[PDB]
Formats: C-alpha cells, sequence, structure tokens
C-alpha cells in the first residue's frame, strides 16, 4: 500500500495510526547549529521517523516503504540507501520489483550517483543484465552524454561480455551527433577491448572513417582528438602519408585543430631523428606562433611553451 | 579586456553548417555570454570588473548558520557546505569568529563516525567525500580544537576498510569506486600524517589506468576524460609523488584545450558546456602540472604565468559568474549556490596568483580590490593552512594499530 509522497491524500507519518507506537527521533544538530537546513515539515517528518527505525534497526515492511519516501525527499542520502538494501535482503523482497522501482527513480533523477550504484547492486544480485543495454539506451536517448549512464553501460558490457552490438550502437549515436565525445570514447572503449588497434586493417578503417568525419565537420574537436589518440601510441611520425594528406586540407578544411595536429606531427618527427630537422623545426615553430598570436590565442601560453620547448630540444 | 576586443567575435563557434544537439547548445551559451560581454557597450558605461565582496560575504556568513529547504538535496553533504563556505570566506579574507569556529568543530564532531571518517550529517554513515570536506574545513579553522576533533587512529582504520586489492578505494562501505576516492584518501591521510608504508600500494598505478586516449582522466578505467576526475587524479599523484606515472604531456594538451576560446572559462569535457566551477577543477591542473614538469627540470616553463589564459578566465568569472545579490554560479542564467561560490572563487585566486620557486607574479583584472588570498592547488585551502596543519600532525606519530 504505497501512499505516494506526492499523492493529494498523503498524510504526515505523525498522523498515521500504524506508526503511532513509535516515537520519531529528532536530528541532533547541537546547541549552536551551523549550515542548518530549515527542512519542510514533510521532510522533517519522514526523516525523524527514518531515524527512529534506523536507531532501533527495525527491519519491517513499514520501514521499507518509509525508506522509499526518504529516498524521494533526498535521493543522495546514501545512509538511507544502505538501510534499504539491508531491508531488501532481510525481508527477502522481490528484486525484480525493486528493479522496476529503480528504473523509475533513475528516469526521474538520471544524474544521481546512488540510483545507478543501487541498480548495479541489483543486477549483480540477480546476475541478470538482460534489461541493461535497452534501459541505458533509453536514458541516453534523453541525455546522450549522461556520465553515470555511460559508466553503467561500460560496467555491464565488460562484466557480462556484451560487446557484439556496441560498435553498431556507437555508429548510430555518431550519426545522430558526430560531436558527442562520450560516443567517440565508447568507440575506443569497444575497439581496444575487442580487436584492438594493432590490427592494420582495423586501424586503417578507423583512420579513414575519422578523416571522413573531419571532412564533414572540420571544426569538430572530438574527431580530431580521436585521430590523434589512436595514432599517438606508435607515434605520429610513424605514418609518413598522414602529414601530406592533412597538408592538403590546408585550404579546404583548415581549422586550428589541423594546425595543432601538424605541430604534433612535427614534434614527433624531431623526436625520432627525422630528415630535414632544421627545416621541420622552423615550420613547427612557425605554426606555434601563428597559433599563439592568431589562430588559437586562448592557448598562447601553451603554444609558446611548445615552441620554446621545441627549441631547447632540437636547436 | 580580452573578451571585449573586436577580434574576439572571431572566436564564435563555426558549425560548418552541420547542426547537432552539441553545436546548438554551445551556440545558445555563446549567444548569452556575448550579450553579457556587450552589456557595457549597449548601456554606454565603462566596463568595471568588480568582485562583489560585500554581497558574497553576507550570502556566505548567513549560509554558514542556516539554509532554506532548497538545500534539502544537500542534507547528506553538510560537511561540504561547511568547507565550501569557510573556504570562500577564507579566500575573501573574511575572519572566522572563534565562536563560529568552535560551533563548526562541534558540528563536525557530531558528523564523525565512531569507526573513523565523517558522514554527511549527524548520525549518517561515514563517506570519503564528506570526510575530505570535514578535514579541509577543520584545517581552514586551524585551531588546536579543530585539529583535535579528528580521530586519527580510526581514520586510518577507516581508509583501510575502503582500500581495494587493485589499488583503488571505495567511497564508502558497500559503495562505489572512482578516482575521487583516491584523492579524498590521499588528501586526508597526508594532512593528518597517517600514511603507512602500504596504505597507497597500487594506487598510483590504478589512477594511471584511468588516463585515456584523450590525455585526461576518467572516473574509472575506460571512461571519458573529465576535469573533476582529472584534478582528483593528478592531485592525488602529486601527494604520493608519483606524477611521473602519467603521460604529463598528453594531459597538459588535454586540459589547455578545455578552456573555451570564446567564453574564456573551462568546460568539463570535450564538446560540452563552459561552467564556472571548472575554473578550479580544470585551471587548477596547470599549477600542478607546472610543479611536476619543473620537478623533472623542464627548462621551457614560463616564469610568470600558468599555461592557460589567466586574463580570459578572470573575465568570464567576473562578468558572467557573479550573482548581483551575492554568490557565484555556473553560467549566466543559472542559480547561485555555495558550491559554485567556492570554486569560482578558488579558480579566480588560481588565475590571479602565479608562483614557481623564487618567481612570483600576480595578474588582477578589474579593480585591485579584486585580489583574493592564494589557494593551495592540491588541497584547495590556504597554503598557510596546509603548512600549519601538516606541521601540526607531524608532531604525532603515524598510527601503528
Ligand atoms: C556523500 O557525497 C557527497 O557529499 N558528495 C559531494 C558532492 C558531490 C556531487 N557534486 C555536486 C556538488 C553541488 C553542490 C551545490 C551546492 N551548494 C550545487 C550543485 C552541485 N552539483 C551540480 C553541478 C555542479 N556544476 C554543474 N552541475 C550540474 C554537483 S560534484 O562537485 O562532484 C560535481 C558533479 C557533477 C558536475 C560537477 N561537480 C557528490 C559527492
Ligand atoms: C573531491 C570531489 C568530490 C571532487 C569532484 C570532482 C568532480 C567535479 C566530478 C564530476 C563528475 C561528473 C559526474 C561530472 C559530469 O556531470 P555533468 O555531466 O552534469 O557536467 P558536465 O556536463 O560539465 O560534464
Ligand atoms: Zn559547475
Amino acid at each position: 500500500g504505497f501512499l505516494s509522497l506526492d499523492s493529494p491524500t498523503y498524510v504526515l507519518y505523525r498522523d498515521r495510526a500504524e506508526w503511532a507506537d513509535i516515537d520519531p527521533v529528532p536530528q541532533n544538530d547541537g546547541p549552536s547549529p551551523v549550515v542548518q537546513i530549515i527542512y519542510s515539515e514533510k521532510f522533517r517528518d519522514v526523516y525523524d521517523y527514518f531515524r527512529a527505525v534506523l536507531q532501533r534497526d527495525e527491519r519491517s515492511e513499514r520501514a521499507f516503504k518509509l525508506t522509499r519516501d526518504a529516498i524521494e525527499l533526498n535521493a543522495a542520502n546514501y545512509t538511507v540507501w544502505h538501510f534499504r538494501r539491508v531491508l531488501l535482503r532481510s525481508l527477502q523482497k522481490d528484486l525484480q520489483e525493486e528493479m522496476n522501482y529503480i528504473t523509475a527513480i533513475i528516469e526521474e533523477q538520471p544524474k544521481n550517483y546512488q540510483v545507478w550504484h543501487h541498480r548495479r547492486v541489483l543486477v549483480e544480485w540477480l546476475k541478470d543484465p538482460s534489461q541493461e543495454l535497452e534501459f541505458i539506451a533509453d536514458i541516453l536517448n534523453q541525455d546522450a552524454k549522461n556520465y553515470h549512464a555511460w559508466q553503467h553501460r561500460q560496467w555491464v558490457i565488460q562484466e557480462f561480455r556484451l560487446w557484439d552490438n556496441e560498435l553498431q550502437y556507437v555508429d548510430q549515436l555518431l550519426k545522430e551527433d558526430v560531436r558527442n565525445n562520450s560516443v567517440w570514447n565508447q568507440r575506443h572503449f569497444v575497439i581496444s577491448n575487442t580487436t584492438g588497434y594493432s590490427d592494420r586493417a582495423v586501424l586503417e578503417r578507423e583512420v579513414q572513417y575519422t578523416l571522413e568525419m573531419i571532412k564533414l565537420v572540420p571544426h569538430n574537436e572530438s574527431a580530431w582528438n580521436y585521430l590523434k589518440g589512436i595514432l599517438q601510441d606508435r607515434g605520429l611520425s610513424r605514418y609518413p602519408n598522414l602529414l601530406n594528406q592533412l597538408l592538403d586540407l590546408q585550404p579546404s578544411h583548415s581549422s586550428p585543430y589541423l594546425i595543432a595536429f601538424l605541430v604534433d606531427i612535427y614534434e614527433d618527427m624531431l623526436e625520432n631523428q627525422c630528415d630535414n630537422k632544421e627545416d621541420i623545426l622552423n615550420k613547427a615553430l612557425e605554426l606555434c606562433e601563428i597559433l599563439a598570436k592568431e589562430k588559437d590565442t586562448i592557448r598562447k601560453e601553451y603554444w609558446r611553451y611548445i615552441g620554446r620547448s621545441l627549441q631547447s630540444k632540437h636547436s | 579586456l580580452y573578451s571585449l576586443r573586436p577580434e574576439h567575435a572571431r572566436e564564435r563557434l563555426q558549425d560548418d553548417s552541420v547542426e547537432t544537439v552539441t553545436s546548438i547548445e554551445q551556440a545558445k551559451v555563446e549567444e548569452k555570454i556575448q550579450e553579457v560581454f556587450s552589456s557595457y557597450k549597449f548601456n554606454h558605461l565603462v566596463p568595471r570588473l568588480v568582485l562583489q565582496r560585500e554581497k558574497h560575504f553576507h550570502y556566505l556568513k548567513r549560509g554558514l548558520r542556516q539554509l532554506t529547504d532548497a538545500y534539502e538535496c544537500l542534507d547528506a553533504s553538510r560537511p561540504w557546505l561547511c568547507y565550501w563556505i569557510l573556504h570562500s570566506l577564507e579566500l575573501l579574507d573574511e575572519p572566522i569568529p572563534q565562536i563560529v569556529a568552535t560551533d563548526v568543530c562541534q558540528f563536525l564532531e557530531l558528523c564523525q563516525s565512531p569507526d573513523g571518517g565523517f558522514g554527511g550529517g549527524p548520525g549518517q554513515y561515514p563517506h570519503l567525500a564528506p570526510t575530505y570536506a570535514a578535514v579541509n574545513a577543520l584545517c581552514i579553522i586551524g585551531t588546536e580544537e579543530a585539529y583535535n576533533v579528528i580521530n586519527r587512529e580510526k581514520l586510518l582504520q577507516y581508509l583501510y576498510s575502503l582500500k581495494q586489492p587493485d589499488g583503488s578505494f571505495l567511497m564508502h562501505v558497500g559503495g562505489e569506486v572512482d578516482v575521487r576516492s583516491a584523492y579524498c584518501a590521499a588528501s586526508v591521510a597526508s594532512l593528518t600524517n597517517i600514511i603507512t608504508p602500504d596504505l597507497f600500494e597500487g594506487t598510483a598505478e590504478w589512477i594511471a589506468r584511468c588516463q585515456n586516449w584523450e590525455g585526461g582522466i576518467g572516473g574509472v578505467p575506460g571512461m571519458e576524460a573529465h576535469g573533476g576526475y582529472t584534478f582528483c587524479g593528478l592531485a592525488a599523484l602529486v601527494i604520493l609523488k608519483k606524477e611521473r606515472s602519467l603521460n604529463l604531456k598528453s594531459l597538459l594538451q588535454w586540459v589547455t584545450s578545455r578552456q573555451m576560446r570564446f567564453e574564456g572559462g573551462f568546460q568539463g569535457r570535450c564538446n560540452k558546456l563552459v561552467d564556472g566551477c571548472y575554473s578550479f577543477w580544470q585551471a587548477g591542473l596547470l599549477p600542478l602540472l607546472h610543479r611536476a614538469l619543473h620537478a623533472q627540470g623542464d627548462p621551457a616553463l614560463s616564469m610568470s604565468h600558468w599555461m592557460f589564459h589567466q586574463q580570459a578566465l578572470q573575465e568570464y568569472i567576473l562578468m558572467c559568474c557573479q550573482c548581483p545579490a551575492g554568490g557565484l554560479l555556473d553560467k549566466p542564467g543559472k542559480s547561485r549556490d555555495f558550491y559554485h561560490t567556492c570554486y569560482c572563487l578558488s579558480g579566480l585566486s588560481i588565475a590571479q596568483h602565479f608562483g614557481s620557486g623564487a618567481m612570483l607574479h600576480d595578474v588582477v583584472m578589474g579593480v585591485p580590490e579584486n585580489v583574493l588570498q592564494p589557494t593551495h592547488p592540491v588541497y584547495n585551502i590556504g597554503p598557510d593552512k596546509v603548512i600549519q596543519a601538516t606541521t601540526h600532525f607531524l608532531q604525532k606519530p603515524v598510527p601503528g594499530f
């Protein structure tokens, strides 16, 4: 018999007959309170009673229903969440019904740590991830960048080996918003954990795909960071053609991201005994000042550091 | 003012004629920031960058005593409210009446768990986040009474109960794991001198696994790089003296890229929105990196400025993040709160004060009364409070159990 905390006929716990036997316990804030919250009476009421059942450790069905109200008043109260999990096991509650509850609470407050952790615990207890990818997909359809949602998704995928369709899901979301950095991250998460990037065919695929996205949206930093991220391992100077192919977009797709990437390629060329060290250095230094003075001034101190750093190293 | 210069309109977003939720939301923010920047021009007044000290003060000093039910959502984070408020006052150079200090000490005493660590409020179970805030608050107060509140033996016991075999730490018993917990632990453990030979075994390595392809650090291995987690990661490594464990150069490039060419403030992750609180989490990374690179004897480091646009950041904070009625906030249009007041101010201080070895150099935009007290980049409490607290607890021996 759940009397919704929002129901028009909701009554304070101090006016409920089935709670008449217990005395609520007021919160001890001390004689000279600090950062004292002037709680609403509904809040005070629920927590004064939660505290009563907590202190005596009353593991009853009524305490259980009560934690639901305390959670709704403040979903971030982890002490309450802890007691609710204690009650779920003592009372032997149907965990699937609790899954329905957590599903609903997350839908309402998707940016709360506690609700996601609770869900994970339920999935672990049940050892059933059959509902996860779909549920998470629904949350991401509302906020494609919800950090907890993505973290839960990676946990589920890695814990139950559910890799098979994630790359396809990634492609879907990239089409929707090629600028979603969370998705580019998911892409690297799936690939590095399945095939890896050592597979030349795979790397080829990835670089080509990224270059195409860059052409479509030249100023999308995520695509650029992914291109740099997957090539930086072995070293940019390891791919001779890349420089030339980027040097061609110089007029067409010439954003400050391309300039910066060029300097990155030069940096690595110098570090790996490249040809024309005297020449490559001057180009690099040239771009560093163009970036510092014109194209990317918000980052002048960084580019000055780089040029000045490039000099001391390869003068 | 850098943000008001003609060539600055040139930094507006270029969507390449391909709109997505991301470009649409960025454009909305820029449009609103531009309105703020131009407000002077359209009203015909000389730009006056003034930190509304008095306003912020009344807001803070009142919140330190009581809060409206709008804060019911933070009823499990009261030690944080203490820290955010006391630290903002500290930065504003406002004193803490001995009577208030004692009241804070007493309240935190009620929040402390008999098993070690502090809970989000009287009687709540201990948690590493409020534990970190309680200790930082007590150190800001810095009196013998404050220091004595902390049960060092139980705190060590508590940290051990959260320590995992892989090097990570749970945020609390039966709770979750992420980089923030490593920072919270390393912060309180170092300040109170309870670090044992094996307490942080494997922690530096676990944190390093959180650095990804972007250069930044995610909450757990595999996750997207985020300013909050990156600060916690690097700061924890600096405390453990294991910063070398990270690729500092990819990290440096990642964080500097997080500053918005147009707004001047920092975003939390690639392709999302600017937010005043990152003025600390993100910008605070530059001092830490400067120190680390300097330790490796890097010769190209600047001797007057951090590696981010100090002026642009101060401009974003001063023009866009202050609530006329006092207090600071995320971005124009958002409501004020003690969290943003604390970090917008922390970031401003960092942006104002540079220091490396014998070199000191300040950059104070607006009226000189805008200068704030310095803040320690690792703990985010006054540098003096760090030395005083550490010097104090070093008098005591590491708990032996
Ligand atoms: C026991 O747990 C605790 O005590 N904890 C301390 C607080 C913590 C949550 N955090 C929250 C703190 C916080 C406090 C106030 C006030 N007054 C207002 C907003 C806010 N947000 C919201 C916000 C800030 N910037 C943008 N947004 C939306 C996040 S956080 O700092 O980790 C974080 C999260 C997301 C984005 C940015 N920062 C959770 C753990
Ligand atoms: C010691 C301690 C507790 C430090 C806190 C570090 C910190 C700020 C972590 C933030 C983690 C997080 C979930 C951000 C995403 O929120 P969001 O997606 O709403 O924000 P965003 O869009 O700017 O990423
Ligand atoms: Zn914020």
